[PDB]
């Protein structure tokens, strides 16, 4: 299910920081890397399809300090011709702003289920920020339409802030 | 066999099936071909033609033949932004499209789908500082095939960028 390049990427980049960890160098990368977002949040087994069809293979983005440590990493990964592709998320570069999500008893904000430490707080709302957890496919499509975010179920079924399912 | 399936619909509607992205353009350089081959992405490998139900023609016809599906961009009523002109004036940086050549001139509106504003850069502090150093945001991507989007994500990874960055140069014409 998840790509072989994702895989070779995470396995690339482990690679990477463990030989920095064995020469004691670039340890601002080593303290930089924090891992791929599924190691950084936990919830409730009930939320586990929705937040895996809302994130898709950013699960498997990387969360780091900044842009100097991806690409820190990256001419490291390249220079030994390291298999994989790579994508990362640097928190001092994250645009990301806060979203105003509509009150309802019909639906919850998909970042309010998920726990991770608020240091990574711009990367969860960059990929979970603008999205509802709704109790019906009913209701996610008038919800969607009616404050335009992306909105999905408990059981997986989307509807997009612009109209597509 | 893809390849003459693609032979097929391109004879079974003459001036609306153009072909393959790839075979329509090349990089002016090879040191561009990663670059391209990232910012491209997904759409180097889309067939290129002039309507949405042209495209879903030839979609009914690949259908029929038991072939591998295809993506298609229907050029007439694509979303698309015009190319910054005063980016050229940026130091350090072209764009992704002016580093492009493609074979007929409608061509060029799905490139500027495909690439937008985004700059290449000669290195990867260059695109960086291209990037997020100024006021305003810009995508960009080094010679490397790291990319550097808006919204401040970063990617890369050259060796899987190179073994398909190669596929420039082999569909040029077999020879034998």
């Amino acid at each position: 299910a998840t790509g072989k390049a994702i895989l070779n990427g995470i396995d690339s980049i482990n690679k990477v920081l463990d030989h920095f960890r064995r020469k004691g160098i670039n340890q601002h990368v080593q303290n930089g890397y924090h891992g791929i977002v599924m190691n950084n949040f936990e919830c409730e087994p009930a939320f586990y399809t929705c937040v895996e069809v809302t994130a898709g293979n950013r699960l498997f983005y990387h969360i780091v300090d900044s842009d100097e440590v991806s690409t820190k990493i990256l001419m490291e990964f390249n220079k030994m011709n390291l298999p994989g592709e790579v994508t990362f998320l640097p928190l001092n570069k994250l645009d990301v702003r806060d979203t105003a999500y509509p009150e309802t008893n019909d639906a919850i904000p998909m970042i309010s289920k998920l726990r991770y430490n608020p240091r990574f707080d711009k990367a969860f709302k960059h990929v979970f920020g603008k999205t509802l957890i709704c109790r019906s496919m009913e209701v996610s499509t008038q919800l969607a339409r009616a404050f335009t975010m992306d909105c999905i179920t408990l059981e997986g079924d989307q509807v997009s802030h612009r109209g597509a399912l | 066999r893809k390849a003459e399936i693609m032979e097929s619909i391109k004879r079974l509607y003459p001036g609306s099936v153009y072909g393959r992205l790839i075979d329509l353009c090349q990089p002016t350089q090879k040191k561009y071909q990663i670059a391209v081959t990232k910012v491209l992405g997904k759409n180097m490998d889309a067939i290129i033609v002039d309507s949405e139900k042209t495209g879903r023609d030839c979609i009914q016809y690949i259908k029929e033949q038991r072939g591998e599906p295809e993506t298609f961009l229907p050029l007439d009523y694509l979303e698309v932004k015009p190319t910054d002109e005063k980016l050229r004036e940026l130091k350090g940086a072209k764009l992704v499209i002016d580093v492009i050549r493609y074979e007929p001139p409608h061509i060029k509106k799905a490139l500027q789908y495909a690439c937008g504003n985004a700059l290449v850069c000669d290195n990867v502090e260059d695109a960086r500082r291209i990037a997020f150093g100024g006021h305003q945001r810009h995508k960009t991507v080094a010679l490397d095939g790291t990319l550097f989007q808006k919204s401040g994500v970063i990617s890369g990874g050259a060796s899987d960028l190179k073994a398909k960055a190669r596929r420039w140069d082999e569909k040029a014409v077999d020879k034998l």
